[PDB]
């Protein structure tokens, strides 16, 4: 669940999620120091079990931390409208303003 | 079809594994016909060998399926064409992928782990009788790996 859009330049590895494979949404980070989508990580640990997927290190929700410092830097990311037609690129944050803000 | 597949199979495809080839089912995109080829040096070294791989519909929470599907001599590939790879059994993570297993059974070719408690008269052969195990690994291979 994490940002499905093409990055500009192509997104690097640290930013992305190892679950979902996609920008990090709402990053979050363990004590092991690895990164995922807040809800990817807290699926793993229902589905997969409470350990970090990338190391095996044990993993509690209570020990999950939010990383706005990456969370900042993801939402400055330069990104592609999703469909041909248009050339213009913005900051992932100023996608939404150009998602439904068009004709058709 | 989840998008984390959509993505993998896009950069398998486009960054192919070398020695191994991998493709989606037309029909069914969870479907994955895998070829490798023999690991140079090693006993099966000029053969092809043809495996399947499935997603199953809890990827990546579980990991993906293989079966070998061309007849070979190894102490991990059973005669069901089973494999005993850790990754794909006990030590599978959501944060392993296609790439990872296809790599990882690549290398098993290379490196066979004959440590198991039976692997059939296979696993023994190769430990206490290597010299004939492998030369059976190698006519096996012009046998049933060589196309034809
Ligand atoms: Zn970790
Ligand atoms: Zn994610
Ligand atoms: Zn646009």
């Amino acid at each position: 669940q994490g940002y499905d859009v093409e990055f500009d330049p192509p997104l690097e590895s640290k930013y992305e999620c190892p679950i979902c494979l996609m920008a990090l949404r709402e990053a979050v980070q363990t004590p092991c120091g690895h990164r995922f989508c807040k809800a990817c990580i807290i699926k793993s640990i229902r589905d997969a079990g409470h350990k970090c997927p990338v190391d095996n290190e044990i993993l509690l929700e209570n020990q999950l931390f939010p990383d706005n410092f990456a969370k900042r830097e993801i939402l400055s990311l330069m990104v592609k409208c999703p469909n041909e037609g248009c050339l213009h690129k913005m900051e992932l944050r100023h996608l939404e303003d150009h998602q439904a803000h068009c004709e058709f | 079809l989840p998008r984390r597949i959509i993505k993998e199979t896009q950069r398998l495809l486009a960054e192919p594994v070398p020695g191994i080839k991998a493709e989606p089912d037309e029909s069914n995109a969870r479907y994955f016909h895998v070829v490798i080829a023999g690991p140079q040096d090693s006993p099966f070294e000029g053969g092809t060998f043809k495996l399947e791989l499935f997603l199953p519909e809890e990827y990546p929470m579980a990991a993906p399926k293989v079966r070998f599907m061309t007849k070979i001599y190894h102490p991990n590939v059973d005669k069901l064409g089973r494999i005993c790879l850790d990754i794909l059994k006990d030590k599978w993570s959501p944060a392993l992928q296609i790439r990872t297993v296809l790599l990882s059974i690549q290398a098993l070719l290379s490196a066979p782990n004959p440590d198991d408690p039976l692997a059939n008269d296979v696993a023994e052969q190769w430990k206490t009788n290597e010299a004939q195990a492998i030369e059976t690994a190698r006519a096996w291979t012009r046998l049933y790996a060589m196309n034809n």
